[PDB]
């Protein structure tokens, strides 16, 4: 059977749990359209001893403005394609994480953040996100950086310049990030716009068609689970398929995902039979004409990327193909991955598939090791002053972080 | 109690006839495609995935399985005579979905 | 192994390379394929009308028609429309002699050797 | 290859996305079907999809 989510968890603190040494313990901060996470960086303790506030990055609030659901407990998210391209919401999501971190006591947040961001990010969007973080926020000095890259730079074995593809898969997109000696090649480098948020809307569509007898006891926050828990993606989609055809593998491997419980009761409180649907939601990032879209996906993006560089500098980026970030959950992505792999590199040469050591929490704590190795960093953070000599477009160019483009934003 | 008491008013729809958030994602990006970009800079635009080069595989509708065939009404795609059974026993209501499912020719 | 499309074509259409789009039904099934242009080729060469029982070798697009189906014998053999699915991996046995091996070897086309008598 | 045995992937009518068989030695060539890849480029094609080679370049 389906469980049922939690919600409504007490993680109240002090003032903040802030650390011994240098006066500065800066926050970590990690957005994306599925989950929120937020931490102080916790200096000198070598494992993180809590990636606090794990939430779904989706709040509500009264019809006559008296209170907002900002936590876990309809609804709206800030982020349009794991993109933040808001304000009035975007604010009481800070609040939320803000009020349970600890606020110390006067009319700003205490000390400095790293905020996670879009691989790149629109210019007003960073204009927008520091506008709200330096003119509500106030904080004294801001990094900004991406999921996928710190998840990497965790996953590292040292704090040296590496080469790699960076195959990322959030909520709302999938990104293959090819990197030179530290360098994001933001140049070539390319995303397919789906990922678990489209995965797990296709898997309720498919129900719903297959099941019109119950189109309200199945809903997206019980897909989530069956997508997560029961789902996996093939070792080659159309050889899986073909094994799920004959009624013998069928029967072995179909699961009794049971709606609860007040005819054999199923017409209403069906066992919902998923067959194919446990490898057809995964395949959406591979094969995105399955949900009619005419993108390259994830295994012909990974070909059309590398091919365009020499022969000799591909090798020392598929000596680290990286994957992360949420749909890479999945059983089998590794698998999946060395074999889409193996079909397209030259006839003996080597490859290493390497998957984040934990798929998704890795970009927090991936920006917790930065924020505490690069903490008494000078250039590499946005310092407040500088927000009113450079419009907030501006980015500092460090490891795990965009290019910059030398521009300015108009406005009034 | 909080960190701020006076939030600035930072540019959504204060008192406009428009809606209360900035600008959504496509007038983002119709405003940044403005700016006096060079063609080698990383716009985020730029970073969209080729249309894909191959013939995407038919997979049917009702069971996942490949498809050989494709129902002359309909236009569902199936792969053996049971499924047929069942694809012409369906309500138009999830016809109509399955072709937009897959954003077929479905409006 | 050998791929065999079979059944009554219900409908066919053809317009300027060429492209164009063949129906079928059995007794159990309907489709809509469109065609290649090597399949346009060769149900136009073989003048294929709706209402004709066809079994195309998939693998040669060579039309073997069988009439013309009963419920379209109104205005050539008739029949009845194949039954099962249009597409069948048809399994064939096949039998060759010896001999008939030592002549297909001999010649351009030795097989006449068989028919003949030049062997 | 050399022009000869383009001449000859010419007179196999190869084209992208076929399957072929190349001898070194003899210079023989044989078109083997179009990659299965493609089998969904038209729904009935006069031609013949082999899987892949699950084999040695």
């Amino acid at each position: 059977p389906f469980r049922d989510a939690r919600a409504a968890p007490d993680p109240v603190l002090e003032a903040g749990p802030v650390a011994h040494g240098p006066l500065p313990v800066p926050l970590v901060l990690d957005n994306g359209s599925f989950q929120v996470r937020a931490g102080w960086a916790c200096p000198g303790q070598d494992p993180g001893p809590e990636p606090r506030l794990q939430f779904r990055a989706v709040c509500a609030r009264g019809r006559g403005g008296a209170r907002g659901a900002s936590g876990p407990q309809m609804l709206r998210s800030p982020f349009d394609r794991n993109v933040p391209v808001n304000l009035e919401l975007q604010e009481l999501l800070l609040d939320y994480s803000f009020q349970h971190l600890g606020v110390s006591s006067q009319g700003c947040v205490d000390h400095p953040i790293v905020l996670t961001e879009a691989v790149c990010n629109p210019l007003y969007s960073r204009q927008m996100m520091s506008e709200l973080l330096f003119e509500c926020y106030g904080i004294p000095k801001v990094a900004y950086g991406i999921d996928s890259l710190f998840s990497f730079y965790h996953n590292k074995p040292k704090n040296s310049m590496c080469s790699g593809l960076i195959i990322s898969s959030g909520y709302q997109c999938t990104h293959v990030l090819p990197i030179l000696e530290g360098r994001l090649d933001a140049k070539n480098c390319k995303r397919i716009n789906l990922g678990g948020s489209q995965a797990a809307g296709y898997l309720q569509r498919l129900l719903q068609l297959k099941y019109p007898g119950h189109l309200a006891a199945i809903t997206l926050s019980r897909m989530e689970e069956i997508l997560h828990e029961h789902s996996y993606i093939a070792e080659d989609y159309v050889e899986e398929l073909h094994k799920w055809r004959c009624p013998d593998y069928y029967e072995n491997n179909v699961h009794k995902m049971q709606l609860p419980f007040s005819v054999f009761n199923l017409a209403a409180y069906h066992q919902l039979f998923v067959g194919t649907e446990r490898i057809r939601a995964p395949e959406i990032i591979f094969q995105p004409s399955l949900i009619g879209e005419e993108q390259a996906g994830i295994a012909e993006t990974l070909q059309y990327i590398l091919d365009r560089y020499p022969k000799d500098i591909q090798e020392m980026l598929v000596q680290n193909v990286f994957l992360t970030g949420g749909n890479t959950m999945y059983p089998g992505m590794k698998a999946r991955m060395e074999k889409e792999l193996l079909e397209m590199r030259p006839f003996r040469s080597s490859f290493q598939v390497q998957l984040a050591s934990n798929p998704v929490l890795d970009a927090w704590y991936g920006a917790r090791d930065w924020a505490l190795n690069h903490l008494d960093d000078n250039e590499v953070w946005i310092t407040r002053k500088e927000y009113e000599e450079k419009g907030g477009e501006y980015l500092k160019e460090h490891c795990a972080s965009n290019i910059y483009v030398p521009i300015r934003l108009p406005k009034q | 109690k909080d960190p701020n008491f006076v939030h600035s008013g930072h540019g959504g729809a204060v008192a406009g006839k428009k809606n209360r958030t900035w600008k959504n994602l496509k007038q983002i990006l119709a405003s940044e495609r403005a700016l006096p970009w060079q063609l080698n800079d990383p716009n985020y635009f730029s970073i969209d995935a080729p249309p894909s080069f191959k013939p995407a595989k038919k997979y049917s509708d009702v069971s996942g399985l490949l498809a050989n065939y494709t129902d002359p009404q309909s236009k569902l795609r199936f792969s053996t005579i049971e499924e047929f059974s069942y694809i012409r026993r369906l309500p138009s209501d999830v016809v109509t979905g399955y072709l937009a499912l897959r954003k077929a020719t479905s409006i | 192994e050998t791929e065999i499309i079979e059944g009554e074509v219900v409908e066919i259409q053809i317009d300027r390379s060429k492209v164009g789009k063949l129906t079928l039904k059995t007794t159990e099934m309907e489709t809509i394929y469109d065609l290649g242009t090597k399949m346009i080729e060769s149900l136009t060469k073989d003048k294929v009308q709706a209402g004709d029982v066809i079994t195309i070798d998939k693998a040669t697009g060579k039309i073997s028609k069988l009439g013309r189906s009963f419920t379209r014998a109104r205005d050539t053999k008739f029949v009845q429309c194949p039954d099962g699915e249009l597409q069948k991996r048809k399994e064939v046995v096949h039998t060759v002699s010896l001999h008939e091996i030592d002549v297909i070897n001999s010649r351009t086309q030795g097989f006449l050797a068989l028919f003949s008598g030049d062997t | 290859l050399d022009p000869s045995i383009f001449e000859s992937l010419q007179k196999e009518r190869v084209e992208a996305g076929d399957v072929i068989y190349i001898e070194a030695n003899s210079g023989a060539v044989k078109r083997q079907g179009r990659c299965d890849t493609y089998a969904t480029e038209f729904d009935l094609e006069a031609e013949e999809y082999v899987p892949l080679p699950k084999g040695d370049v």
